[PDB]
């Protein structure tokens, strides 16, 4: 269960964990041991799993291929990947500690991933705003800067990191043009 | 691809340096061919992998030897981007050395490699502008002066 759980968090849904394309990641509530609290935690985690899935889709869309196009968009995808990286490292460490002690409760995993539980929805909000408005070019640099003054210290740090990446790209541009 | 990945920075440096090395390898044979064509004018080659078609049937002592000796590969036309700026210089340099040899009867790949190693981030287009072309300019002017 736990390994399937993390692999679904790893972007690889299993049999119980079903990924509807726009229905998100959801729980095949069929196991005889599942409990309402169990399923509620499962849904809370499938939230972040769907977030990661959509992140991966977007980044593949606008980093592996050249409206929705330009160096700004590739940099956005790269910085989003970098920001999600510590989430992946935390996931791997949690897997390791489960592989060490089998008496660990899924509640422990939820405790651990609460660090990104709040972080992820803000990032999804930002990226969905960027896509829907089709923000392109240096406008995107302003966009996150608008959101760069947010009230979520975790989200704010992630936004500062991505904004520094954007600053670096546009500094490359400005150095070239100067 | 290398031009499009210049602006990413060192975030994709794993890909950036890989593509740099690959392009260096791919272009070395062209460097060697151009060098041999403009140092001697013959090749150990028999059908070329090179853009400009060679008309080997042009008589040496003939007016169109200045023209027909090398034939542009028009389909529109086969060409490579970084080769475009020096294409004319290449053509005149090679034909000039050929004429000088007619009237008188280190490797550029290595130079490019050492230049790019000394220099290497920086625009690879500007990298090439800085390193590659000056060698061609010097050789072209030297050949022109000798011929004249």
């Amino acid at each position: 269960m736990i390994h399937e759980l993390l692999l679904a968090l790893s972007g690889y849904p299993g049999s119980i964990f079903t990924w509807n394309k726009r229905g998100g990641l959801q729980v095949s509530q069929d196991f005889p041991f599942l409990h309402p609290s169990e399923t509620s935690v499962l849904n809370r985690l499938c939230r972040l799993g769907t977030d990661y899935i959509r992140f991966t889709e977007f980044i593949e869309q606008y980093t592996g291929h050249v409206g929705l196009h330009g160096i700004y968009l590739r940099a956005f995808c790269t910085g989003l990947d970098s920001v999600l990286q510590p989430y992946r490292q935390a996931l791997l460490d949690l897997e390791q500690e489960f592989l060490a002690d089998p008496h660990l409760s899924i509640s422990h995993i939820n405790y651990s991933l609460d660090q990104f539980q709040l972080l992820f929805p803000s990032v999804m909000v930002v990226v969905e705003q960027i896509k829907s408005q089709k923000i392109h070019g240096c406008q995107i640099l302003e966009t996150v800067y608008k959101h760069s003054c947010g009230g979520l210290p975790p989200v704010r740090s992630a936004l500062e990191k991505i904004l520094a990446v954007c600053h670096g790209v546009m500094y490359k541009q400005l150095s070239a043009w100067m | 691809a290398i031009l499009e990945y210049d602006n990413v920075g060192e975030a994709s440096e794993q890909t950036v340096s890989l593509l740099f090395s690959l392009w260096v390898e791919t272009v070395r044979p062209y460097l060697q061919i151009v060098d041999e064509w403009i140092v001697h004018g013959h090749l150990c080659d028999g059908a070329r992998e090179f853009i400009i078609q060679r008309n080997k049937n042009v008589p040496v002592n003939h007016r169109d030897f200045w023209y027909a000796t090398y034939t542009l590969y028009s389909v529109q036309h086969t060409m490579v981007s970084f080769l475009k700026p020096v294409l004319k210089q290449i053509i005149m340099a090679g034909k000039s050395m050929q004429l000088l040899k007619n009237l008188q009867c280190k490797s550029l790949y290595t130079l490019f490699l050492e230049s790019v190693q000394s220099r290497l981030c920086q625009t690879f287009e500007l990298t090439l502008r800085s390193c590659l072309y000056p060698h061609i300019d010097k050789q072209y002017l030297d050949c022109c002066g000798n011929l004249m």
